[PDB]
């Protein structure tokens, strides 16, 4: 999936 | 230029003739930004970060300054602490982590 | 070393023996890690990003090897879906931005 950490 | 991350990475950027702060993520994928007007049509993108999963929504091709370098790509627009530059535009800018 | 952004920015790091893969994110103020055990005394706290926020147990003082360079300071650990470094351990081992 599209991961914004 | 270089950046040290003492503090956080924040950077003035330049979107729809607008000066904004975002912060130069580099553990971001993608570029989330703030509620705002953008040109065009947008399409659903989920997207995952430390508290679950998001909807946003997906605009294209969009024109994005970032501390004056130029990059055109996608810009997701939701619900997000801060706005953040990810690594589909820190490629663009030829932006590197460096030790 | 330099990395590229092309892709997430992985490294493997060593903690407690244990040789764990993270992310290198200049996006978050702290460290954090998946469920493990950490000696010494903890505290709760509450860390907020993309979905919200997840309550995780706070260690300080923690040491911990980033490709090979070593720094201490404080760790986190709790839900995250992918371990983090953040910028409190980067600055350690001299991380930068650059472009
Ligand atoms: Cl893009
Ligand atoms: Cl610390
Ligand atoms: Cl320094």
């Amino acid at each position: 999936y599209d991961q914004i950490l | 230029p270089q950046i040290t991350l003492w503090q956080r990475p924040l950077v003035t950027i330049k979107i729809g003739g607008q000066l904004k702060e975002a912060l130069l993520d580099t553990g971001a994928d993608d570029t989330v930004l703030e509620e705002m007007s953008l040109p065009g049509r947008w399409k659903p993108k989920m997207i995952g970060g430390i508290g679950g999963f998001i909807k946003v929504r997906q605009y294209d091709q969009i024109l994005i300054e970032i501390c004056g370098h130029k990059a055109i790509g996608t810009v997701l627009v939701g619900p997000t602490p801060v706005n953040i530059i990810g690594r589909n535009l820190l490629t663009q800018i030829g932006c590197t982590l460096n030790f």
